[PDB]
């Protein structure tokens, strides 16, 4: 945290076991927060969160996963993450989905997204008790059966 | 694109790849690979007088592009080739196609996917050969090669006007004189300038003291910026009252009048990084054993030499220069050697000019103008240090990977090296990859940036060594490089390195150059030798003193306090009460300096200590560094700080805390360490290394102890002389010789009783040529060894000058009543520091040229008529006293014992030949007398290092020349442990050929768990010409030097030793001497000692194989003769080696074993499971025969595929269900089915097809291999219903 012309800035970096260089990207990414707690989502620019390329409801079909039930497909926890394409901004980030049932036939979806600090930030996402409020995507999909 | 036979296994000399063993997903082997034809006439291309170098390496290119072939063919696990990759013929080649992710679209079974058009570069890149490969640590399926041009292999082999050695034989017809190569008249004081002389200090402070003295007033120096432009106010440093001699003509350093035929590089710096044919360049590649698209390229980089020259240090812009500057400059200039810390008289090799400018002029400051208050301003250069094309191929091999980046090490030199050039690896190349390795950046850094940081703390070995720095990095290391490599967890660096100039760091009194002919040519540039070599008498009381003092004293009758002879018997006791007086008063400031009246003298460990660059607890500590190595002179290893290289810039980044002083002014008051200025980067780059090692884990003596412990591989003997009063004495140690002395009567008398040694009583061996009254006296000797100017008397003890009145009047004489006993060469002084003559530095050089073999030796006597030297009745090594025991004293290698030497080379006697040769050294009484050094008759240089190999998690080793050495403890240290081992040679055949190591053809680790290395008696080369009609009395060769004569007057017949032996006039004396001359060409030393032809006999040829000594983890324990409880640790280590001199292999000492095999022998490949000699040896995989996929008519299809794909394997690792592997492959009856396991490499659940490869447990390996037979495609399978 740096003061350069007594407006606060932000250079975050890349530490290396030990060994700091700066990495430029990824701080203009954290410097774009509106105002906000923490940085805002951009669906089209590839930000601190990254790029999450949300899978049609087509790949319903084609994979045949109308046989599997809601529950089914809820206690999934590697096909779950068959359902989009994800670009993460850094090494070792990582992006998940939490499912949420909305109705016997479609249920709503959450991102879960890794951080620089090591923390799974989502809708839920509460530091210091205050909400972050980020706005990520949200997508629904339906079309199960009810056996 | 399928193999060629035609193509035949080789190692390239430089880096000694022939190999990579490929491991992970699908091990194997790349291997490099060229045609085999003979009669490759390269003289048919013609050199004419009116071109230049670089249209004739394009003719020579051009036709080698016709006359060779060159490949790196792909090898399976049990040996056997896969495809051709004939870079200069493969049909159609491509980069390969990207997603948006940047990863390369691939398929196991399909291959990459190809964009169908070939990389950048590529009609210029075709024609080069590729020379080494390396794997991706984090990245499958991803590969670096490296590619040279043609001439990097054949350089050897093309025309030797154009590719010249740095001196020249000549016809001889005036007979030989290496003087005549030699400026050797001394400089004089000028008869129209003796006015300006550093004055005497007229008045000088009190400070409240209250002693005074009658001796000569220090002398002032002032220096401040005034306020001219281009002029300081005063500058007592530039004073120039001396000049040079007018015999025809001025002697000075002056290369368009001696250099008629200058040597120059083959290409330019700035034309290699243009003419893009003749740069070096990697790419990056993917390949995959078993698929339709098997190979293609990613990213092409070239290794340009302007990314490491504009990364070299702002210092390297003047190498003709130093942050001392002016009075250094003319201090070096009247003595008629090198200026700066690289110049090119001593280094062409990095300079695009060659000897054109092997100079003093010109060094980027204004110097020699008739005000000295003028000189000492920056101005333009013209010879900054570069990378012309001899050392850019040295400095090119030895890869490896980390990270998302690939580096190059440097080579050992032999790409490029000629018997009197020494191009060597002076820095790291990077190539660093971008946007998930769609994108690339190329970069590199010198050596001296990267190595700064090393310590006192760092090794386990010997301290102090020379390689020190500071702010300026004028300390230049380079490495003849062995590797680069994981040993378990760390990486590690190897190899032969430079240290500082250990030699030529004592300097002349100003008119005796005369009479000092080795020394001045070892600083010329014409002695290009890093051996010690002793001296004393002719040098200086100090190197570093203004030559405006030089002239205070030219009688030598009042003794010069501050310039005279250097004799350590004649200097000051200046005690509690006398520093008052004589130095204490001369305060100064940030304008003032002096010299002062304190007598100052020793010998060559006070010299080397002084103002050599030796490492201390501190880094960046090292404010005097007097030259650089010509050759590598130390051993090499150390671990490697791989996070720290992985983040450190591409571009480097200097500063004015890197400049020399712009004026002398701002010189006067030069801070030693200064704050980085904070944009610049340069000072991150010094923690690269954690740990170094340099030899045996050994403190003090104990070294030179080991020394005498190792065979030599000229005939097998050790130093020790103890395996057999009238018996010889040993070379490097001191334990036996001479006679026990007890130091008791030491020292000013000062203080000896408990002080120097572990025990009541404080005996120590006194060494050859040491001083005594009588044997009754044999402790100490008191003072009485005068010294006069003339025939003018005593030095003249209880005078003024040698006295001072303290507080009260109580006068009393500041001289010694008594000395030590010894001055000689192999002088060990554990009380005398400034007496002895044995240091850290040369034990190194002497542990590496005496592993090498070719430390040289001293000579009056060859074995032709009447001149020849004796055995019996010559020689008394029972009476080191006096001349009989024939100690020479005067220009002898340091540190050791010349007639030992002799005696262990077997020079004479009947030792190394079946008749005594009779060559050798006498000190005779009679008259004056004539000396030369001459080579051991081995031609190893230091070089010559092959293949760094990883033995195991922490013991790796390499070959170097005759040995293969071990670091077993490096990585994990223990106490009682020497830490090294070692095997010889044993092929007399390899050891006496004229250019040995082009018979070595690579080093390998065995599946028996013993590294081993390729011999071929059939690769040895002659000499470029068979001296055509006459006798080349100077024959240039791998162990030649232009040796200059020494000679001296009459030795005493007694009290011999108890003054140095005085020398004289040289520069007439080389045609008293012809019958040594004749000898300096070591084919004559080959011819005497009898092993100059057939004469050697045993093997007609016998070529094959090379293996290291057996070893446990009682090897190398040594902890008998580590510590003390009743002696001196030296002495007790001797004492346990001379039980020990028949049974050497428990210390890890001794002879490698040998096989021999029939025909070549050009280089292994290897695999995980297998080495294969020339390709040759492959087998039938026989552990596995039994292994194999069920064919298609074999499955039952809706049995397997009625279920998805997607439940046939476990998700988390994609290994097939246990139960389903019988299923799919064939076994024999009573196997263990817990052994084996399918893979799977790619599937689509949309076609219900699962692609597969089979995973087994090796017999030999604990770990996992694929089982090569298992199908007509190999490894590899796939699985559908019905649906392909």
């Amino acid at each position: 945290i740096a003061k350069d012309s007594d407006q606060n800035k932000i250079d975050i970096y890349k530490n290396n076991n030990g060994l700091f260089e700066i990495d430029t990207q990824l701080s203009n990414s954290v410097a774009t927060n509106n105002g906000g707690l923490a940085p805002s989502y951009t669906e089209n620019r590839v930000d601190a969160w990254g790029k999450v390329e949300f899978a049609d409801n087509s790949v319903l079909q084609a994979r045949n996963l109308v046989d599997k039930t809601v529950d089914e497909i809820i206690n999934t926890p590697e096909i779950l993450n068959s359902f989009f394409r994800f670009t993460p901004a850094f090494e070792d980030q990582k992006a998940t989905l939490v499912a949420t049932k909305q109705s016997d036939t479609s249920l709503s979806v959450s991102p879960r997204i890794q951080f620089l600090d090591g923390n799974f930030y989502d809708l839920n996402s509460t530091i210091a008790g205050v909400p972050l409020n980020i706005g990520f995507p949200s997508r629904v999909f339906a079309g199960f059966a009810a056996l | 694109q399928a193999v060629d036979e035609t193509l035949t296994p080789w190692t390239w000399n430089n880096n000694n790849f022939s190999s990579l063993k490929i491991t992970g997903e699908n091990p194997g082997s790349f291997g490099l690979v060229r045609s085999q034809n003979d009669n490759l006439n390269i003289s048919s291309v013609t050199k004419n007088s009116s071109d230049d170098n670089l249209k004739y390496l394009n003719a020579v290119e051009k036709y080698l592009d016709g006359q060779q072939n060159f490949a790196i063919r792909r090898y399976d696990n049990n040996g056997r080739a896969l495809y051709d990759i004939n870079l200069a013929k493969m049909e159609n080649p491509s980069t390969v196609q990207r997603g948006l992710n940047g990863e390369p679209i691939f398929d196991p079974f399909k291959g990459f996917g190809l964009t169908g058009n070939a990389p950048t570069d590529w009609n210029e890149i075709k024609g080069k050969v590729p020379v080494e490969v390396v794997q991706s640590p984090h990245s499958p399926n991803l590969y670096f090669v490296l590619l040279v041009p043609k001439v990097a292999l054949e350089y050897h082999n093309l025309n030797n006007q154009v590719v010249k050695e740095s001196l020249e034989v000549k016809a001889t017809q005036s007979s030989f004189n290496p003087t005549q190569r030699l400026q050797k008249d001394s400089p004089v004081k000028d008869s129209s300038k003796q006015g300006e002389k550093l004055s005497e200090t007229t008045a000088s402070s009190m400070s409240s003291g209250m002693a005074t003295s009658t001796r000569a007033k220090a002398l002032k120096v002032e220096v401040e910026r005034g306020s001219q432009s281009d002029s300081l106010l005063k500058n007592d440093f530039a004073k120039k009252p001396l000049k040079h001699k007018n015999s025809s003509g001025e002697v000075k350093l002056e290369a368009e009048k001696e250099f008629t035929e200058a040597w120059k590089p083959l290409l330019t710096t700035d034309q290699i990084a243009r003419e893009k044919g003749m740069g070096a360049t990697v790419v990056s590649f993917y390949d995959a054993p078993y698929s339709e698209n098997h190979t293609a390229f990613g990213l092409v980089d070239h290794i340009d030499p302007k990314k490491m020259v504009e990364n070299y240090p702002p210092s390297w812009k003047t190498p003709k220069w130093n942050h001392h500057g002016i009075w250094d400059y003319n201090a070096r200039n009247l003595l008629l050697q090198t200026t700066g810390f690289f110049n090119p008289r001593r280094h062409p090799e990095w300079f695009d000019e060659g000897q054109a400018k092997a100079d003093n002029t010109s060094p980027g400051f204004k110097v020699g103008d008739t005000d000295h208050k003028k000189d000492g301003f920056k101005k333009n250069s013209s010879s900054p240090i570069a990378l012309p094309f001899e050392a850019y191929f040295a400095n090119i091999g030895n890869m490896v990977a980390i990270g998302n980046s690939v580096f190059i090490f440097g080579g050992n030199g032999h790409a490029t090296k000629m018997f009197t050039t020494n191009p060597l690896s002076i820095g790291v190349f990077r190539i660093k990859y971008t946007d998930n390795f769609s994108k690339s950046s190329v970069t590199g850094w010198p050596y001296a940036v990267l190595f700064g940081g090393l310590i006192n703390p760092q090794t386990n070995g010997l301290k102090d060594l020379p390689l020190g720095t500071n702010r300026w990095f004028e300390y230049v290391p380079r490495m003849a490089v062995s590797g680069v490599k994981w040993v378990g967890n760390q990486l590690v660096l190897a190899g032969t390195l430079t240290m500082g100039d250990t030699a030529t760091v004592p300097r002349l009194k100003y008119d005796q150059l005369e009479k000092h002919l080795n020394l001045v040519a070892q600083g010329q540039g014409l002695l290009r030798e890093d051996l010690q070599i002793f001296t004393p008498y002719g040098w200086a009381n100090r190197p570093d003193i203004p030559v405006g003092a030089w002239l205070q004293d030219e009688m030598g009758s009042k003794f010069g306090p501050h310039y005279f002879l250097n004799n350590p018997d004649i200097q000051d006791n200046v005690n509690n009460d006398t520093v008052e007086a004589l130095i204490s008063s001369y305060k100064n400031t940030d304008k003032l300096k002096h010299v002062y009246p304190y007598r100052y003298s020793g010998l060559y460990a006070w010299q080397l200590f002084n103002w050599s660059n030796k490492l201390t607890n501190t880094p960046l500590s090292a404010n005097f560094v007097n030259e650089n190595s010509y050759a590598p002179n130390s051993l090499f290893a150390a671990i490697l700080n791989e996070d720290l290289l992985t983040g450190l810039s591409d571009k480097i980044f200097y500063g004015k805390e890197n400049e020399f002083a712009e004026n002398e002014a701002d010189r006067f008051n030069q801070l030693l360490s200064l704050n980085p200025n904070p944009n610049t980067n340069w000072a991150r780059y010094l923690n690269v290394v954690q740990r170094f090692t340099t030899g045996p884990n050994l403190d003090s003596s104990t070294f030179d102890q080991f020394l005498d412990f190792l065979p030599w591989i000229g005939n097998g003997k050790p130093f020790s002389n103890s395996p057999s009063s009238s018996t010889p004495l040993p070379t490097f140690s001191n334990i036996n010789v001479g006679v026990k002395s007890m130091i008791t009567q030491h020292l000013n008398k000062e203080n000896t009783r408990w002080v120097f040694i572990p025990n009541f009583s404080p005996d120590i061996w006194t060494g050859a040529g040491y001083r005594v009254q009588s044997a009754n006296q044999k402790n100490g000797i008191p003072f009485e060894q005068v010294k006069p100017s003339n025939n003018s008397t005593p030095f003249d003890p209880n005078s003024d000058d040698n006295k001072v009145t303290p507080s009260g009047g109580s006068s009393k004489p500041t001289t010694y009543p008594a000395l030590p006993n010894s001055i000689s060469p192999t002088s060990d002084w554990i009380n005398a520091l400034t007496f002895t003559n044995k240091n850290n530095p040369q034990r190194n050089q002497l542990l590496l040229r005496s592993l090498l073999g070719t430390i040289p030796v001293l000579i009056n006597k060859s074995g032709d008529s009447n001149d020849q030297f004796n055995k019996d009745s010559e020689q008394k090594w029972d009476k080191t006293e006096t001349n009989e025991g024939n100690l020479p004293g005067f220009g002898e290698v340091n540190g050791l014992y010349n007639a030992a030497l002799l005696h262990t080379y077997g020079f004479f006697g009947t030792n190394t030949n079946s008749t005594d040769p009779k060559i050798g050294f006498k000190a005779d009484s009679s008259s004056s007398s004539s000396s030369t050094l001459v080579g051991s008759g081995l031609n190893w240089t230091s070089q010559d290092v092959g293949n760094l190999v990883v033995i195991n998690d922490t013991s790796f080793g390499f070959q170097l020349g005759g040995w293969f050495i071990t670091f077993t403890d490096f990585i994990r240290p223990r106490t009682g442990y020497l830490g090294i081992t070692l095997s010889s040679l044993q092929d007399q055949t390899i050891i006496w050929a004229d250019q040995p190591w082009t018979s070595f053809k690579g080093s390998y680790l065995d599946s028996d768990g013993t590294p081993k290395s390729l011999w071929d008696p059939t690769a040895l080369k002659s000499l470029p010409n068979s001296s055509t009609t006459y006798d080349t009395n100077p024959t240039l060769s791998p162990s030649f030097q232009l040796y200059q004569p020494n000679k001296v007057k009459a030795y005493q017949t007694t009290n011999t030793y108890n003054k140095l032996i005085e020398p004289v006039d040289a520069t007439s004396a080389a045609t008293n001497m012809t019958s040594l001359l004749k000898l300096l060409t070591t084919k004559n030393i080959k011819a005497k000692l009898g092993k100059g032809t057939a004469s050697s006999q045993g093997n007609n040829n016998g070529g094959g194989v090379s293996q290291t000594i057996n070893t446990i983890t009682t090897t190398g324990n040594i902890s008998e003769g580590l510590k003390e409880e009743t002696s001196i640790q030296a002495e007790t280590l001797k004492k346990f080696f001379d039980s020990k001199q028949n049974n050497k292999s428990e210390i890890g000492i001794g002879d490698s074993t040998f096989t021999k095999m029939d025909g070549k022998l050009t280089g292994v490949v290897s695999t995980p499971l297998v080495n294969l000699i020339n390709g040759q040896g492959a087998t039938s995989d026989s552990d596995t025969e039994k292994i194999s996929f069920k064919p298609g008519n074999q499955i039952d299809f809706n049995r397997l595929f009625t279920l998805p794909v997607t439940e046939l394997f476990d998700p988390n690792t994609m290994f097939v269900y246990d139960q389903y592997v019988p299923l799919l492959v064939n076994l024999p009856s009573g196997f263990d089915q817990a052994s084996i396991r399918l893979k799977v490499i790619s599937y689509s659940v949309e076609n219900q097809t699962l692609g597969v490869r089979l995973e087994f447990k090796d017999p030999q390996t604990q770990q996992f291999i694929p089982v090569l037979n298992a199908s007509s495609t190999g490894p590899q399978t796939v699985f559908q219903p019905f649906n392909q």
